[PDB]
């Protein structure tokens, strides 16, 4: 009940400021990716480089492959999570 | 905050059943050995500040770099708070013995621990020690076979409501981990 | 900071489970359930509004504070709620005069009276800036509010034993009354209004009304006057060997 | 959860306190009474099916107006969701026999029941003259033991008086 | 005052109920449990010239340094005193057998003992033996009954825990 | 509060004294017909809802000014808190009947309650038939000597527990003369 | 009282403020409508007993079990204190036509109405089957004007929605 | 709260004059005698809990009914209270010795003091007895005349601050009588 670990309306802060910098960081991650969509297929027409599917409708089979194998980076370790951040890091 | 008997009915709102001639020889063989559990929970709350102060104790000249510069235990004001914290961890255990179901323990005790410890630095490596000190302490005061303190009972047999201390105190270093 | 009356003679007080359920990672709170949720709520208003006894027509209109405060669970957040509630101003701020409202915000919201005029002065320099919610907000997020009460227990009337008047303990024993008391009996009109701006005290019977069972509530009279005079000068001297020395 | 084991732990917890000889002496009372507040559960779950079909059609025998179009059973599926809100209380009746207290039914069957049975215009004063028709019918020389009358008769005797 | 009645109608005047079907049980382990601490008290109330004359010599045996220059018992007041303080304490052991909880002790003999002890050098620790002594002084068929001397030495080490 | 045990305790402690032999036939004899203190408290509190309402209403029949505009009882909210009222009195009552003493009614009800309905404008004399009425009704529970629920027992008397619940509501009913 | 005059300067009361444009702009709506509310006040004043004479027996002519015993009105001196209980309502639909608001009607009919009608057991879904036929005895032209007429059924449906 | 500059400029503001050079004698000898008054007041809070429990046992001493049953200094609970009063009393005069002027003993310690006292049942004429005995060996600190406890100072006299204490004392008696 005491030593500053008891508090309010910073707690409310900080849910509504730590995605602040998460779902403003989506945004970068979901206007990066259409940046170099804008040079691989430049124009209205497609390239041969741009395509999921070739038969029976396995759009939807890579669908939900995608959805969950992007799963599996967040279900990922403390020490898997970190060795994601400082070494991705000195790659950019 | 549920207890024994609390449980049973809780499983069976979910099927919107009419409790009856099954599930109440379980609760039958909890007032079977009530008095068993009566006097093996009294044995644990008459022991109490010497059972921390052994713990706590014995977690230091295990550990002797607790009580270093920079040390978690380290001076009169950590010191007293390390003892602040086991003696309301053999609290709690205590309220779950008693009423036989570890929802007094996981919520008013356990519900946020694990966080505020990283927060303040508190080693897990020490606390798992230290509460699992008191687990085997507290199964000698229950069946009798500490070394001092022979306490004064009834013969029979009480192995299984020891184990079921040891579970609650399974409750307590999972989540702290 | 010893205080011989309070876990003692009276009650332990009530509040949520605890303050580390704002830390976790998956609750808000160990979730009390709606049969040890609602028996904290029967103390917030009991505390907050006196004993008004509100009727189910008057509780109708405090579901959205309540709805609230079985989602967060701070304490703090529903005192606040219902204090700029309309049941908060019909009783209190209405027909009341204003060292009244004054005098009531110190007992349901801290538990103690006021220490002072200028104590007393600077929370009507907030009315002048912001009406009665800058009074109400600034108790809520004071200092004195944080470390006795905090989010996690109902705002409570504490025995301290170490006060810092000695005059706050008299006020405190004014404010808060027996059991079945409540405060709407006077007409409107402070108690208190007489001793902080003048600086005297209170009357030994109604303090000695309100304490708890177990204190000798009014014994130590003597039949004569119940305060001091301050024009007086007593001649107080104590024995040395020779004679009598009057050390003034 | 209200039982006789959750208030003196939260008695305790509330001052910080250990359990102490006199919240195990009130365990000692929950192993007298279950021998009858047990033993009127166990006959209230396979006899619950002839005392729900003896109360509702004797709660329209005093209400005969319940009938009637404008009030509440005019059709036939609210008469057989009237059967249900009474196998809905004995249901609850029977579990705050096997906990002790009055938790199933003051924080399920009690809780918020003010307000709906407000504001969709159902009368209180037909499940009062539901629910004792079950204590009067009710006679302890016969169907069950001596205490265990008298504690399943306080508990049908408890939300008789949360509804009035 | 912390006994059986006097905390279960402070939980059912904290949330404004009438005595409950719970609070009637824990009444009944009052008649239980009552025979064996009654036991206990009356057979400390012909015997208690003999146990804190006995409880008392088990500090000054132990702890000679205590009539040096300053110490706590260094002159026939204070050795009246030390052992108007054991008879004191086992007086309010007679009362805690009385009323079921711990009551009396809290009230009247540990709350303040932290604080007064603390301030006039008399050691807890000398206060500790005393108590400790008459605990395994009990011979448990010889001086009362069996589970008379579970509640008489369960008020004994509530008072050795509080004091250390 | 104090309950009918504590109420020997701080007699004894007035002369310093243990509690003896002589006292404890007075104790032994309470807990001897014991049962039947909570084998009549159970039956005020289940017609405690009936019998507050019949309490002021018959307060009504015998006063029948309260309801003319003026009187105390006259509009709703008036009479809502008149059937609270009842409710407290009758809940403080029943508290002491399970005690065996008066120190719970007399701190946490009857404290300033004659002090304060001189400050509302509650007209004393029409509230101690209010009291009254119930405190009648009580009694006959007791005996089970009521027209209507007669609620089976076992037979004997409890002929000094329907006096002892008089005297309670004798206590409130002097306080607020 | 909530009304008009009232709502503005509590407001202005409550901000430690002057009144400005604001409060005198809303007291000029108490005179382009006030105009309107008191000629439902003046009919309902010289009309009354004619309306609760044929207002209350709607209830009964809806409701016929009222007056068998075990009852309300199973006596005649009853149903004179159901005439007198909507006289009240009828009084204080008068009242609240000359404040212009919903003043006086909840803090001295509505504020305590579901407690004093379940422990007497009257039944709070009759007290509108006399108000709903007063409702629609209501005739636009004849009784009073077309704008008195709409606040004399806005007084009307806020008591049988606060009565549900 | 003032000190003893402070009620100088008070005096001086109700005949709006300027604290000149005819004044300034008595504030420029305050100064002068500075050192001393900060050396008495460690001479104080030096020995300030052997000075309380002296005071208060020895007033148990000369009164020997205050310890027992129905005496206000009787169990632990009212004797740490006592205890707690006396070191209340010595703090609020090391205060006002520190200022020079009585104004925060006056207004926080022992404005409304009798009036809690004549409340909770405190004897007010053994309440002065231990104030009158921590008087007396406050003046012994100072002039360094007491029979333990020789402190080092230097020579001179102390004689006006030991009685500018004493009357600092004498004012607990006057308002609590
Ligand atoms: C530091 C060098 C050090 C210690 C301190 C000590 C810590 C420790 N103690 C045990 C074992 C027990 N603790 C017990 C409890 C008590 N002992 C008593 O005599 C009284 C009655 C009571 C409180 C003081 C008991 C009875 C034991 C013996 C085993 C048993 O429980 O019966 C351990 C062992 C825990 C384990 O390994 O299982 C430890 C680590 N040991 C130190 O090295
Ligand atoms: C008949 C059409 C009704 C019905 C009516 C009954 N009402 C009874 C008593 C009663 N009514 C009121 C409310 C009334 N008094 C007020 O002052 C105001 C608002 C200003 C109102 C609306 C009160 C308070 C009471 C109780 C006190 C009294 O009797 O004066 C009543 C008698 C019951 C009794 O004996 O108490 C009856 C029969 N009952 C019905 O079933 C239909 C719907
Ligand atoms: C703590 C021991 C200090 C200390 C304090 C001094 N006490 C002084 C005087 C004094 N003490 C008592 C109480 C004593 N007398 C008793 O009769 C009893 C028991 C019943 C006790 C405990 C009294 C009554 C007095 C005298 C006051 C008076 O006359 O009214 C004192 C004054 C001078 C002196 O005697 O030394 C001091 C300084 N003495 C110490 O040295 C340690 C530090
Ligand atoms: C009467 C109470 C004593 C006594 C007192 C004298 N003390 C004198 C000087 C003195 N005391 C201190 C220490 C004091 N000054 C501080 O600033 C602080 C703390 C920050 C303390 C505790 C000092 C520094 C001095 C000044 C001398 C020096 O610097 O060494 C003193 C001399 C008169 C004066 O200069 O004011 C006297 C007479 N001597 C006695 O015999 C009685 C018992
Ligand atoms: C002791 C065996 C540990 C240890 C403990 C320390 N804990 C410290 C502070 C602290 N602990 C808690 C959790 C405690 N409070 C509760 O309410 C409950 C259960 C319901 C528990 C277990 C809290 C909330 C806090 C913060 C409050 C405070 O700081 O007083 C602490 C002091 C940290 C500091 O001084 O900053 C210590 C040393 N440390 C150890 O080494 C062993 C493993
Ligand atoms: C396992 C821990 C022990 C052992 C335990 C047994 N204890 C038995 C009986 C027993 N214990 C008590 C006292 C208990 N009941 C209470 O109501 C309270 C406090 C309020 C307490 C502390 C009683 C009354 C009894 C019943 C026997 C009697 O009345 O004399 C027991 C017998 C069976 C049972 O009733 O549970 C056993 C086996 N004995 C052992 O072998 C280990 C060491
Ligand atoms: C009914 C249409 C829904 C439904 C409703 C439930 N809502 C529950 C809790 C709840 N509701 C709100 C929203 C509302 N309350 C407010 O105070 C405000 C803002 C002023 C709004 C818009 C909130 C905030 C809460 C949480 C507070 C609380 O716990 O009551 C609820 C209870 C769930 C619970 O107890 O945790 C229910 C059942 N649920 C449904 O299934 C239907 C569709
Ligand atoms: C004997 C085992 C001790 C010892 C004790 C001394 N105790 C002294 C005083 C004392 N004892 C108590 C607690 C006692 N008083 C009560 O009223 C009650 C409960 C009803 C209890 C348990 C108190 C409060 C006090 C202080 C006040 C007084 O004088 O009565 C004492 C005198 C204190 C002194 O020296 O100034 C002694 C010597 N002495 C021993 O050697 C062992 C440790
Ligand atoms: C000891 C020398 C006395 C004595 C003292 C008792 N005082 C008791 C309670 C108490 N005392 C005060 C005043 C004190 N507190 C302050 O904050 C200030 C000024 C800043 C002062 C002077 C207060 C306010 C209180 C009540 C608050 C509380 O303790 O919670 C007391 C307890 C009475 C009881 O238990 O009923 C005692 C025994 N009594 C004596 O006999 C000697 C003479
Ligand atoms: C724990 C102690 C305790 C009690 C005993 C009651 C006592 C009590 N009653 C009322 C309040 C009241 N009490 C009555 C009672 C009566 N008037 C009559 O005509 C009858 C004779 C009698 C009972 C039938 C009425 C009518 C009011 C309402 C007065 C009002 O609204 O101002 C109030 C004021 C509450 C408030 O509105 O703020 C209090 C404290 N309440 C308590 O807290
Ligand atoms: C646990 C819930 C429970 C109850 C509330 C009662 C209710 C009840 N009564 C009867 C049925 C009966 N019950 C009785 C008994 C009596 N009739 C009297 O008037 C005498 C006072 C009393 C003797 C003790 C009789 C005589 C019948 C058959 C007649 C009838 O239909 O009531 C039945 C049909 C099956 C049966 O006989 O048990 C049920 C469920 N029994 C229960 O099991
Ligand atoms: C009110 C509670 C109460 C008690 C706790 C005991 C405490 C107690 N024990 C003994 C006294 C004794 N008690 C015993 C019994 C035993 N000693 C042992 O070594 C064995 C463990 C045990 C046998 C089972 C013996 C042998 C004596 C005599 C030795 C002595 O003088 O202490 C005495 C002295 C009186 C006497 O000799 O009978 C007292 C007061 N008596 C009480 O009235
Ligand atoms: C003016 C209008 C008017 C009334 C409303 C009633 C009100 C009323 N009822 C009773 C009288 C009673 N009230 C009850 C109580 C109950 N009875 C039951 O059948 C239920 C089980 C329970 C709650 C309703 C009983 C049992 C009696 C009879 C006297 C008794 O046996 O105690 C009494 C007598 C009390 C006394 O003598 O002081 C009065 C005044 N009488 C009136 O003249
Ligand atoms: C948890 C809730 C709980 C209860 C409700 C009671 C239930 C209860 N009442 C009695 C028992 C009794 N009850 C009565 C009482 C009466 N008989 C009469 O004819 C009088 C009208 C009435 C007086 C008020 C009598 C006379 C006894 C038996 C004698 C006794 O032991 O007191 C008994 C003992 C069994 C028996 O002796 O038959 C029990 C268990 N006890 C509880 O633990």
């Amino acid at each position: 009940r005491r030593t500053v670990s008891f508090n309010a309306r910073v707690a409310r802060n900080k849910s509504q400021a730590k995605k602040i910098l998460e779902k403003a960081d989506e945004f970068f991650a979901r206007s990066v990716t259409m940046q170099y969509k804008a040079f691989a297929c430049p124009n209205g027409v497609y390239d041969i480089q741009c395509t999921e599917g070739t038969v029976k409708g396995a759009a939807y089979e890579k669908r939900a492959m995608a959805v969950s194998a992007a799963f599996r980076a967040k279900q990922a370790s403390p020490a898997a999570k970190a060795r994601a951040l400082f070494e991705n890091r000195r790659h950019a | 905050m549920l207890d024994a008997f609390s449980r049973v009915v809780v499983n069976s709102d979910a099927k919107a059943a009419y409790v009856g001639g099954s599930d109440l020889q379980a609760l039958k063989s909890f007032i079977a050995d009530g008095n068993k559990r009566l006097d093996a929970v009294n044995s644990i709350v008459s022991n109490a500040s010497c059972m921390v102060s052994d713990a706590v104790s014995g977690m230091i000249c295990e550990n002797p770099g607790l009580i270093s510069p920079g040390g978690n235990c380290y001076t009169n004001r950590r010191m007293a708070a390390c003892l602040r914290d086991g003696e309301i961890i053999l609290r709690y255990v205590s309220y779950a013995l008693l009423a036989g179901d570890a929802s007094v323990l996981e919520d008013r005790c356990l519900n946020g621990l694990k966080e505020t410890y990283i927060a303040l630095g508190v080693p897990t490596n020490s606390s798992i020690r230290a509460v699992s000190i008191m687990k085997a302490q507290a199964v000698a005061f229950i069946t009798n076979t500490a070394t001092e303190r022979k306490m004064s009972f009834a013969a029979g047999d009480c192995t299984s409501l020891a184990s079921e201390v040891a579970s609650y105190f399974d409750r307590v270093g999972a989540a702290i981990s | 900071a010893f205080s011989s009356i309070q876990n003692v003679l009276t009650d332990a007080p009530l509040g949520t489970p605890s303050a580390m359920g704002f830390l976790d990672e998956r609750t808000e709170k160990p979730l009390m359930g709606p049969s040890e949720m609602d028996e904290l709520v029967y103390a917030v208003y009991k505390q907050v509004f006196g004993n008004a006894h509100i009727m189910e027509s008057e509780r109708a209109e405090l579901r959205d504070a309540e709805s609230l405060f079985r989602y967060l669970r701070d304490v703090r957040e529903f005192v606040r709620a219902l204090a700029k509630s309309n049941a908060y101003t019909s009783r209190f701020l209405q027909g009341n005069q204003q060292y009244r409202f004054f005098e009531l915000n110190f007992k349901h919201l801290l538990g103690r009276g006021p220490r002072s005029l200028e104590e007393m002065a600077s929370h009507s320099a907030l009315y002048a800036e912001g009406g009665f919610e800058a009074v109400i907000d600034a108790i809520l997020d004071s200092d004195e509010y944080a470390q006795e009460f905090g989010s996690t227990v109902v705002p409570y009337c504490r025995f301290k034993g170490e006060y810092p008047t000695n005059e706050e303990f008299n006020r405190m024993l004014v404010l808060k009354g027996a059991n079945s008391t409540s405060d709407k009996a006077g007409k409107g009109r402070s108690k208190l209004c007489y001793s902080i701006a003048a600086g005297c005290s209170q009357n030994w019977l109604s303090m000695s009304k309100a304490l708890p069972f177990g204190t000798e509530k009014g014994t130590g009279f003597n039949l004569i006057s119940s305060s001091r005079n301050p024009a007086a000068r007593p001649r107080i001297g104590t024995k040395i060997p020779g004679g009598v020395v009057f050390s003034s | 959860m209200k039982s006789v084991i959750t208030t003196v732990v939260s008695a305790a917890d509330a001052a910080g306190r250990f359990p102490s000889n006199s919240d195990l002496e009130s365990i000692q009372g929950n192993i007298q009474r279950s021998a009858a507040r047990l033993e009127a559960a166990e006959k209230l779950a396979g006899n619950h099916e002839a005392v729900v079909k003896e109360a509702g059609d004797a709660c329209f025998a005093k209400y005969a107006y319940l009938k009637n179009p404008g009030e509440a059973g005019e059709n036939q599926e609210k008469i057989n969701k009237c059967y249900r809100d009474v196998d809905h209380y004995m249901r609850l009746v029977n579990y705050c026999l096997v906990v002790g207290g009055t938790g199933p039914l003051d924080e399920w069957g009690i809780a918020g029941a003010r307000e709906v049975y407000r504001t969709l215009n159902l009368p209180t004063s037909a499940y009062v003259a539901s629910i004792a028709y079950t204590r009067d019918r009710l006679c302890v020389p016969r169907d069950m033991s001596a205490q265990a009358g008298v504690e399943f008769s306080a508990y049908l005797d408890y939300l008789i008086n949360a509804l009035s």
